[PDB]
């Protein structure tokens, strides 16, 4: 903090990482916000790019911890992240902001950064980033729409860890409301503890809108009882709303 | 804590004028810390300064300009913190002060610049506040005896009244002289302004307790003023010192033009005048060099 | 002193309030005097460490009712300003502070709040701030979520059956609030989906008791009555108009290509 | 000496913009 | 040949009171003209380091259409 | 005890790093015109 220097900097980004760090074992999360908002600003006007990237990472990672979302997002609205920036902290800061952007109901804009923080992560360590990421874009995947990609769920790294939401996409793919909720009801602690329950929940719009879609694109004309059959709705007349 | 400013932000948009300037005094207190929500939130405290009536008026704008400055929008931030008058400390060394400081020389040097060249009738008028932090300023190097900094800025301000000052409350007035003409021949590219950076030079020299005559007339060839050289150089005659006016007129041969020594002859016609002319005209000082 | 006075006034404030019959700007009066005198006594206290928790414990209260009596009196503005205050008491100093009883009962009303004025990306916001636990257990916080996705998914059957089974009867307000917006979703949607339907078929699709609600509500919304009690949605001619050629937009993308072709060097 | 790094820097910088301008123009000229 | 050495020397150290004939020679479509232009950002700029001289100077080395 | 020396070192810091980015550009762009 005293010290001016120009290399200390990209010293001082990996202090800063590990002081953030520390204080994550402590539990503690709080006290270190005045200081990273603090250094944050020594470093963005000296246009320290190592330093303002890693602690503008530090401060979504302090601010998602708590489920500061509404203050994360206006961080990330003003700052500007450092374009000259290293890969790792620019796979760091497309995760949170794509975390962020989820939340928000931002899909689009979330698939595509958790899609390029993916792309920025290291090839061959860092796996649990690799997990994290894959969760998220996953349930991002199916609030949008989309179908996840087969291909991740194979990997011997991701094969266990996704077995929960392999099993959920399956139930969202077929669009039917007795298998989504099946998931749930088996699941719901894990996807509590994964940070995503909250983003799963909204998935079963999601299904009742590409059962739906699969309904018009195979059936010419279908009686209202019958799709209420096909979806598991409630009533006919709930699925005339629908 | 005190993880959502949202309630602090709440308390502006009440009747009382108590309870928003309560809100005030809360919002500087972490205004490192939450500007991003009080981002979002600036047209309700701006309008607070904006009011003419309301008692900490002086202090919403000292907030406000620590809002736009961890904002970027700093040409915004100033103009609070000018608008902050005497709350805003020019004596801290928080980061939010020295950069509001920078950033405020900054914009008063470019609009000196501005109007330096501009028409006198047409010259914008530097706002009072501007002017009177950056004289705060200027007068920090003064009590920091940090005299050559001093110098640059009040050329880049094009402020000769601190320029003149600074070289003569330093206490190396030879060096500081000396420091000056070279930057005002190396750096500076504005002719119309290098001049008056001579033309006060030249009075420096003159008030000198023993006037250093040579760098003089070496600066008058640059402000191309033969009646001022003939001038110092025929009282010269009169104060006996025949020695210094004689080493001058070959400063002049060697560094001026024809034009420049022909006007100083006629000034100098209006028996030691006559070899004054001797040396300026040119045929000694080819004597010695054909001699050599 | 300070604080003694205030917790005896406090209480005046809180006996007023209780009373079946409250009084509602006999108690804006005591509510307005009763923010200025928290003022002193640390209101919002930046990073609040072990001070007091007399004056932490006694402010979250006068801002839980009110908030509840801001609702009473059927304002918007007041709602959100005494929430975004007692927001501050729940979530900030809760390492000091106990759990309020009625915490979730005022978060849930925020939350149905958010609904009602459309503003549902705030809605899921907030509602990361509760742990995830009580989101599919607490009753005040249930029933607002699973009305964001009946409201999303369409259940329009349960968003007015939503008003039968509220957690308690502070939430009727914003439930109204919602209502009135649901009514123009649902036709919104007829318009659209329905080639013609009946007079009295969209009396339940519309939810409205009488025929006469239908009469006025026709004409505001300019629904062309048939001779044979039904309305004509002929509307579906205005398309994509993919009978157009975006030729300036295409002209505009082609020539894109070319400079990213040949502006190169 | 600090204003003086400082309005060399200005110079150095200045004459990096004249370099890359004419580096460029050349560039068309030598194409051609 | 011999004005377009003249032509530079009548504005030596003129500064940009030069800029007026400077242009009008550097457009002119006589290469020796053209040539007086260059010879007349020398002189009306000896010694200034003006950037914009350079640039001009630069400019026209790199890309005429006379070598001389 | 400095005056502007934070100032002008300021300023200074803020031209190199611009120096710097104009430095390898130009060097670039000088070795695309010598090939």
């Amino acid at each position: 903090s005293t010290q001016n220097r120009r290399a200390l900097d990209l010293v001082a980004a990996k202090c800063y990482y590990y002081h953030a760090r520390v204080y994550e074992f402590l539990d503690k999360l709080d006290v270190v916000r005045s200081f990273l908002h603090a250094r944050l600003r020594t470093a963005t006007l000296r246009h320290d790019a190592d330093g303002q990237a890693t602690l503008l990472n530090l401060l979504l990672r302090n601010y998602l911890h708590y489920s500061l979302y509404d203050q994360a997002e206006k961080l990330v609205s003003k700052s500007v992240f450092p374009e000259q920036a290293n890969n790792n902290e620019w796979a760091r800061y497309l995760y949170y902001t794509g975390r962020i952007k989820a939340i928000q109901l931002e899909y689009s804009e979330a698939r595509r950064t958790m899609t390029n923080a993916l792309r920025k992560a290291p090839q061959h360590t860092a796996v649990g980033f690799k997990q994290t990421v894959h969760k998220l874009l996953i349930v991002v995947e199916l609030l949008l729409g989309e179908i996840p990609d087969r291909l991740q769920f194979r990997q011997p790294s991701l094969k266990r860890s996704l077995m929960p939401y392999f099993l959920l996409t399956q139930a969202v793919r077929t669009g039917n409301l007795a298998k989504f909720n099946q998931v749930l009801d088996q699941f719901g602690e894990k996807f509590q503890a994964d940070g995503t329950y909250t983003l799963i929940i909204r998935l079963r719009h999601n299904v009742i809108k590409t059962g739906v879609r699969m309904i018009s694109l195979s059936y010419s004309r279908i009686s209202l009882a019958d799709i209420a059959q096909k979806l598991q709705l409630d009533s006919p007349e709930d699925a005339e709303f629908i | 804590m005190i993880t959502s400013a949202a309630g602090i932000i709440s308390l502006l948009d009440e009747d009382e004028p108590q309870l928003k300037e309560f809100a005030l005094h809360k919002l500087n207190a972490v205004v490192n810390d939450f500007w991003a929500e009080i981002s979002e939130s600036v047209d309700k405290i701006e309008v607070l300064y904006e009011d003419e009536g309301f008692r900490s008026r002086q202090f919403a704008a000292l907030v406000a300009s620590k809002v736009f400055y961890h904002l970027g929008a700093f040409e915004e931030s100033l103009n609070y913190a000018l608008g902050a008058g005497d709350l805003f400390n020019v004596n801290d060394n928080s980061e939010y002060v020295e950069t509001i400081i920078a950033k405020c020389i900054d914009h008063y040097t470019k609009q000196c610049v501005e109007n330096a060249d501009l028409p006198e009738g047409e010259k914008k008028p530097i706002d009072q506040r501007l002017e009177g932090i950056v004289n705060k300023m200027f007068q920090r190097c003064l009590d920091d005896h940090k005299y050559k900094q001093a110098i640059g800025i009040a050329l880049e301000t094009r402020r000769l009244d601190v320029f003149e000052k600074t070289i003569l409350e330093s206490n190396d007035v030879p060096g500081m002289l000396a420091y000056s003409l070279k930057l005002c021949m190396s750096l500076m590219q504005n002719k119309q302004f290098r001049n008056k950076v001579l033309r006060v030079l030249v009075k420096i020299y003159m008030n000198l307790e023993k006037p250093d005559f040579i760098n003089v007339c070496q600066c008058l060839i640059f402000l191309d003023d033969p009646q001022a050289v003939s001038d110092i150089l025929e009282k010269l005659v009169k104060e006996d010192n025949l020695l210094m006016a004689y080493q001058i007129c070959f400063d002049l041969y060697e560094s001026a033009s024809q034009q420049f020594l022909s006007s100083v002859i006629q000034n100098l016609r209006t028996d030691q005048t006559l070899k004054m002319i001797k040396i300026l005209s040119g045929e000694m000082a080819i004597e010695l060099h054909l001699q050599f | 002193a300070v604080l003694q006075a205030a917790t005896g006034m406090y209480e005046q404030l809180k006996g007023e309030w209780n009373r079946k019959s409250p009084n509602l700007s006999k108690c804006g009066e005591e509510l307005g005097r009763l923010k200025l005198v928290l003022l002193e006594l640390n209101f919002l206290p930046t990073t609040g460490t072990k001070l007091t928790k007399q004056q932490l414990i006694l402010a979250r209260d006068i801002l839980e009712i009110g908030a509840q009596w801001s609702i009473l009196r059927k304002d918007i503005p007041s709602f959100e300003r005494y929430m975004a205050q007692l927001k501050c008491y729940y979530f900030d100093y809760k390492e000091q502070l106990p759990e309020s009883a009625y915490m979730h009962q005022l978060l849930g009303l925020n939350l149905l709040f958010l609904l009602s004025q459309n503003r549902v990306a705030e809605f899921h916001t907030e509602l990361e701030r509760l742990p995830a636990k009580d989101i599919q257990t607490n009753v005040y916080i249930k029933h607002p979520v699973s009305l964001e996705q009946y409201l999303m998914e369409g259940s329009y059957n349960k968003v007015f059956l939503a008003k039968g089974n509220i957690p308690a009867e502070s939430y009727t307000f914003f439930i109204d609030i919602l209502l009135d917006t649901i009514r123009d979703e649902i036709a919104g949607c007829i318009e659209k989906a329905y080639e013609k339907i009946l007079f009295t078929e969209a009396t339940r699709i519309l939810f409205f008791n009488t025929p006469k609600k239908m009469t006025d509500y026709a004409k505001k919304r300019g629904w062309v009555l048939g001779p044979n009690n039904y309305y004509s949605f002929a509307s579906q001619q205005q398309k994509p108009e993919d009978t157009t050629i975006p030729s300036t937009e295409l002209a505009k993308q082609v020539i894109e290509y070319a400079r990213q072709l040949e502006m190169i060097v | 000496d600090l204003y003086s790094r400082y309005k060399k820097l200005q110079q150095e910088l200045e004459f990096l913009e004249v370099q890359e301008e004419y580096i460029k123009d050349e560039q068309k000229n030598l194409k051609k | 040949r011999g004005l377009a050495v003249g032509i530079a020397l009548v504005m030596y150290g003129r500064m940009e009171e030069a800029d007026a004939l400077i242009e009008s020679l550097c457009r002119d479509k006589d290469p020796i003209l053209r040539r007086s232009g260059m010879y007349t950002v020398a002189m009306a700029y000896c010694g200034s380091g003006n950037n914009k001289a350079i640039r001009r100077l630069l400019h026209v080395a790199v890309s005429d259409v006379n070598d001389d | 005890g400095s005056g502007l020396r934070q100032y002008y070192l300021s300023k200074i810091e803020e031209l190199q790093l611009i120096v710097n980015d104009k430095s390898q550009n130009l060097r670039r762009l000088q070795a695309q015109r010598n090939e």
